């Protein structure tokens, strides 16, 4: 997972 | 009852906003795991995976299967105080709890911050670009 | 910011709600010692000595200045879980706390049914001597 | 003291 926009 | 506010601590709370959260049996980051790390659902149609920690509000998308919540939770915030909260919700003492709820309303704070300082550089991109074609 | 029904649970919330309290210093029955026994000032036009404790919802006025807030809660209500709380507020525990907001619903209704069935009773008595008057 | 009414 990653950090949003 | 317990005080509206106050749900995200709970566990069970978190899981039960996992909606159509694909990730289910088989998965590492189960909605149940998901609520252990202390991430809540909360999913545009732009970003349908969308989970936020209630206690530091840090936003993860691009969830995979095999991603444990709660190293991803250390990897993108690793200054949460949730993390450190090693008991279960009821074997917190009420000091503690309205610590960590202290801090959880600066987080908050921090984080409208944050969010206002981009949507203010946003505007004056938008600005120094119109005045460049002007120029 | 603590939920404004979970109020009554702090001490300080419960000294603050004493308006007016007559009793005073140099007086056993301070509004300090009040709240340390539990009690609320719930004052009427009546009377503006009305206390309650928050916990049992046990009711007492007439008051004396020598009266032990403690003392007359325990013969009161001898069984009152809040007379038990041995612990500060904060000391307690999120379980013990939610265990003890429980109870507090719990003798809530209890107190609430308590008069309903007593109001009823009184209903019951009027109907039955106005049929009796009419058999006469 | 005493209870209420
Ligand atoms: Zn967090
Ligand atoms: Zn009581």
């Amino acid at each position: 997972a990653r950090t949003k926009q | 009852t317990l005080p509206p506010a106050w749900q995200p601590f709970l566990k069970d709370h978190r899981i039960s906003t996992f909606k159509n959260w694909p990730f289910l049996e088989g998965c590492a980051c189960t909605p149940e795991r998901m609520a252990e790390a202390g991430f809540i659902h909360c999913p545009t149609e732009n970003e349908p995976d969308l989970a936020q920690c209630f206690f530091c509000f840090k936003e993860l998308e691009g969830w995979e299967p095999d991603d444990d919540p709660i190293e991803e939770h250390k990897k993108h915030s690793s200054g949460c105080a949730f993390l450190s909260v090693k008991k279960q919700f009821e074997e917190l003492t009420l000091g503690e709890f309205l610590k960590l709820d202290r801090e959880r309303a600066k987080n908050k704070i921090a984080k409208e911050t944050n969010n206002k300082k981009k949507e203010f550089e946003e505007t004056a991109k938008k600005v120094r670009r119109a005045i460049e074609q002007l120029a």
